């Protein structure tokens, strides 16, 4: 998955 | 590593139409989600090369994104609203399949989807 922090 | 070719946005054999509902999908629904602060991960096809996601297109065989949807709507690629709604649904579903609950991307998809559902709840008739 794309687990990185984005928000 | 390689990305697949993106989903077509134009097709010279596919009948084209603009309905009042499709107009709404571009001008109200896509516009509202596009402007949203969480829109950016969804504004273009997932770049598995750049994001180093070598399994992305092993898992996701029907990719979809709002850039593609936007161009389809601009090109009158769709015959009906339901085709366009399906594409939005596919985009969200892919995100939920590929990623995990609690991932920011999922939180992002969920907020956009709630707004999408709010906007499509009030699709106009071909009045
Ligand atoms: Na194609
Ligand atoms: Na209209």
């Amino acid at each position: 998955g794309k687990g990185g922090a984005k928000r | 590593s390689m990305n697949p070719p993106p989903p077509e946005t134009s097709n010279p054999n596919k009948p084209k139409r603009q309905t009042n509902q499709l107009q709404y999908l571009l001008r109200v629904v896509l516009k509202t989600l596009w402007k949203h602060q969480f829109a950016w991960p969804f504004q273009q096809p997932v770049d598995a090369v750049k994001l180093n996601l070598p399994d992305y297109y092993k898992i996701i065989k029907t990719p979809m994104d709002m850039g593609t949807i936007k161009k389809r709507l601009e090109n009158n690629y769709y015959w009906n609203a339901q085709e366009c709604i399906q594409d939005f649904n596919t985009m969200f579903t892919n995100c939920y399949i590929y990623n995990k609950p609690g991932d920011d991307i999922v939180l992002m998809a969920e907020a956009l989807e709630k707004l999408f559902l709010q906007k499509i709840n009030e699709l106009p008739t071909e009045e």
